């Protein structure tokens, strides 16, 4: 599927190529795009593919509906950058113009660089639907292009290389119980696990003065022992013997 | 020596989606909002690389991943030794393992274990093996979301 | 004869070879009640002498070099440009028929590489990670050319020229980091080229950019050990994590019912992990580890049974 607004340029990619509407190398171009040509187009390589293109009438209201927006950007206070979708198919030049809820972003707070928009001092109040607009130049004629995606801002929290609090590095303990605890920072974690390894393979309530996010796996064998902590930063092992 | 498995969707630094197409090839492009994107199963192991600055005295190591589509779990992201491409291929070899670097709060990098110094990066809406360079570091940065 | 204030400093002022350099007579802010304007109004003058590095006598500073290579302006002595021979001990002296005063200080001219490798000592510039857009500025450029002259500025990371990075952009005298990461660490050099009286001049400055943990992740001290799940059944280490904070004095200490080996490890973003290891009736005692930073104070007792 592909979509675009009418009287705007539209250029599409299909997965020795054969297909007002032009074609250059392997790409199909609408300059300008008009609602009549919205259909299903076929591409051949000498082996084929199709996509359904839809051309739309410029939205009546400023709030654009969901079906002409691109994938949502789940941003944070640590990733306040929005990319302009599809822009590298066109022959475009800086600067790209940005809008939020149909209003021009003109500030030092909103910085445009290559295909990106950076929001300084980002806050939850900067959530909403952003429209990039740029120009595609072809044979002296400039055709305009816009794309829209929505953008949210969650307050992240940080992460660190895991730290095992117990058991200690070089220990030995004499119905048996040993707890493996680690802390990973404070925040939201994509992956964070603590586990026990018996002979280097996986086996198969009160806390310290820490604000950090800590996990504990208690190994109890009711009758080399490795304590492992891992996240995307890496994995650390403390080995215990008895 | 498998540690953990976890499904996740892969996006690019430039907010584009990576997809696996039926009759399998890799694709990198933007998608419509609320269009369900493909997922991949990541298997995490202990790599031989030092956790670069795990701290003074701590013998940290980085993790090592291999990736599968959730639709079929015996297909692997495989790095070509002399063709420098990332392709899906059908007990995986060292060509399907990638050392995982955490590069920012939201993006990671996959250095090919089979060919040290080269990472998975997006090239012409595909996956290729490239080098990390400051001007174009965004090539090799990927976001893992659940 | 004169009264000698000794040598103002034992730190060499380092200036690059074959680049203009203005060095200031320290006499006005480090040793006297005066400032230059008041003194010049009081009818006395500032004269200069020096001893070149490889000599053992003092010579008057020669103001008759071709193209006024070395000239004096107000409380400053100007090199246009600097030459390698000028490494030496300089002396500025204020005098009239009634009053004198003089001080000396060392100047070192430094050779640089094509990759800007030199004995120069750069400043370190710390940048909050992933905390808004940050800008650094080419340092020590004021006073070298008037505002009507717009110079050419080029930035390099290491040896490589920066046109722009995906998260770095140069704008004249400033370099912008849109979302600072560890990956942006390194030596950033600005080169400033400007004309003056028909000559072309260059000024090079290198800044070490280091990314440090942001204030938003700043926490009070976190004590990993001791914790309840370790017991000392009869050496106890206190392991405290400190978020990076710019002008903060991190403290970890032990108390044995209220009184009396230190080591520290640094993160990539320069968060600190401090371990202070300490070691009859001694097993009755209550051993408590303390820590403090700008964001708070922590306490944890070790269990000694
Ligand atoms: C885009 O390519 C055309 C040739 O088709 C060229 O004339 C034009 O300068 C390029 N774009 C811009 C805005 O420079």
């Amino acid at each position: 599927s592909s979509w675009g607004l009418e009287n705007e340029a539209l250029i599409v990619r299909c997965p020795p190529v054969e297909w007002r509407i032009f074609v250059s190398r392997d790409r199909l171009k609408f300059l300008p795009a008009r609602v009549e040509d919205s259909g299903i187009y076929a591409c051949v390589i000498r082996k084929t593919g199709y996509l359904n293109v839809t051309i739309h009438k410029k939205p009546p209201s400023c709030n654009i509906p969901d079906y002409l927006m691109y994938s949502t950007v789940r941003g944070s206070d640590k990733n306040f950058k929005i990319t302009c979708p599809t822009i590298d198919l066109y022959n475009w030049t800086a600067p790209v113009q940005w809008f939020k809820n149909c209003k021009a972003l003109q500030e030092p707070r909103f910085r445009a660089h290559r295909s990106y928009l950076f929001i300084d001092n980002v806050t939850h109040d900067d959530e909403g639907d952003y429209t990039c607009q740029f120009t595609h130049a072809e044979n002296g004629t400039n055709y305009i292009v816009t794309a829209t995606r929505s953008f949210t801002v969650e307050e992240k929290g940080f992460s660190m290389f895991p730290v095992i609090t117990n058991p200690p590095y070089n220990h030995t303990m004499e119905p048996a119980s040993i707890a493996c605890s680690a802390c990973f920072g404070k925040g939201s974690h994509f992956l964070a696990d603590v586990l026990w390894q018996i002979n280097k393979t996986v086996v198969g309530n009160e806390s310290s003065s820490n604000d950090m996010d800590c996990l504990t796996s208690v190994l109890r064998i009711t009758g080399e022992y490795d304590c492992l902590a891992l996240n995307l930063h890496g994995m650390i092992r403390h080995t215990i013997r008895l | 020596s498998l540690l953990t498995q976890s499904p996740a969707s892969l996006s690019t630094y430039n907010d584009q989606s990576v997809s696996f197409v039926l009759e399998y090839v890799i694709n990198v492009d933007d998608s419509g909002k609320d269009q369900e994107q493909d997922q991949v199963l990541l298997r995490y192991y202990e790599s031989p690389s030092p956790a670069s600055q795990s701290g003074d005295g701590v013998d940290g190591k980085k993790l090592m991943v291999n990736m599968s589509p959730i639709k079929d779990t015996d297909i692997w992201l495989h790095a070509n030794d002399k063709d420098y491409s990332v392709e899906l291929q059908r007990s995986p070899p060292e060509q399907a393992f990638f050392v995982l670097h955490k590069k920012s709060s939201d993006f990671v990098s996959f250095e090919s274990k089979n060919l040290p110094g080269t990472y998975i990066g997006v090239k012409d809406n595909q996956l290729a093996l490239v080098e990390e360079k400051d001007e174009s570091s965004n090539n090799i940065m990927f976001k893992l979301s659940k | 004869r004169c009264d000698d204030w000794g040598l103002d400093t034992m730190r060499q002022i380092q200036v690059f070879e074959d680049e203009p350099a203005r060095i200031k007579c320290p006499l006005f802010e480090h040793f006297l009640k005066y400032n230059y304007s008041t003194a010049h109004s009081s009818g006395l003058t500032l004269i200069w002498y020096w001893t070149r590095q490889d000599r053992d006598l003092e010579e008057p500073i020669n103001f008759r070099l071709p193209e006024n290579r070395i000239s004096k302006e107000k409380d400053v002595l100007w090199f246009r440009p600097t030459l390698l021979q000028d490494t030496g001990q300089y002396t500025c002296m204020l005098r009239n028929t009634t009053y004198c005063s003089k001080v000396a200080f060392p100047l070192e001219v430094v050779q640089k590489d094509s990759c800007f490798n030199s004995a120069m000592r750069f400043p370190v510039h710390k940048m909050y990670i992933e905390h808004g857009i940050h800008k650094i500025t080419c340092p020590n450029v004021d006073g070298y050319f008037p505002s009507s002259v717009k110079p050419s500025v080029t930035w390099y990371k290491g040896c490589t020229e920066i046109v722009d990075f995906h998260n770095v952009l140069p704008e004249g005298m400033q370099l912008s980091f849109f979302i600072p990461l560890v990956s942006n660490n390194g030596q950033y050099t600005c080169v400033v080229t400007y004309p003056e009286n028909g000559r072309l001049f260059h000024l090079t400055r290198t800044v070490t950019v280091k990314v440090v943990g942001s204030p938003k992740d700043a926490l009070p001290p976190q004590i990993y050990s001791p914790n309840d799940r370790v017991v000392y059944e009869k050496v106890i280490p206190c392991k405290v994590y400190f978020s990076f904070i710019m002008d903060s004095h991190n403290e970890v200490w032990w108390t044995i019912d209220g009184k009396k080996n230190e080591s520290v490890s640094y993160s990539s973003t320069e968060d600190e992990t401090r371990t202070q290891i300490l070691s009859p009736e001694d097993l009755r005692r209550n051993y408590v580890c303390h820590a403090r930073n700008t964001k708070g104070e922590a306490e944890q007792a070790a269990k000694v049974k």
